[PDB]
């Protein structure tokens, strides 16, 4: 249950998310649920005049945005990228998860 | 142009 976290947007879809973050500062982010899909979360982040979106995959016992860095929970994953730039897995996205969208 | 960031 992540509803307490200022970065958690619940079941928000892409259009709403884009419309919301496009007006925010680079580094503003949210995690949203994708109930229908095999990847049931996405991270969305404002970066250099665009809103970028990253699939969060659950496979076997773990959760990840890249199979090269696997976590035991969504919270651990989010807290990792709060302090470690996304660029270690996406060049062209050199920012941390810097500002939760509700902050 | 991909909808979600491509993982290299």
């Amino acid at each position: 249950d992540y509803t307490a976290y200022p970065w958690f947007a619940g079941n928000m879809e892409r259009q709403q998310t884009d419309n919301l973050l496009k007006s925010h500062a680079s580094g503003t982010y949210l995690i949203r649920e994708r109930p229908a899909e095999a990847e049931r979360f996405a991270i969305s982040i404002k970066f250099n005049d665009e809103v970028k979106h990253i699939k969060v995959v659950e496979k076997d016992n773990w959760i990840h945005i890249t199979e090269a860095k696997k976590f035991d929970s969504l919270l651990e994953l989010v807290e990792y990228y709060q302090c470690h730039s996304l660029k270690e897995s996406f060049k062209q996205l050199d920012t941390t998860l810097k500002y939760p969208y509700k902050s | 142009p991909p909808c979600y960031m491509d993982v290299i």
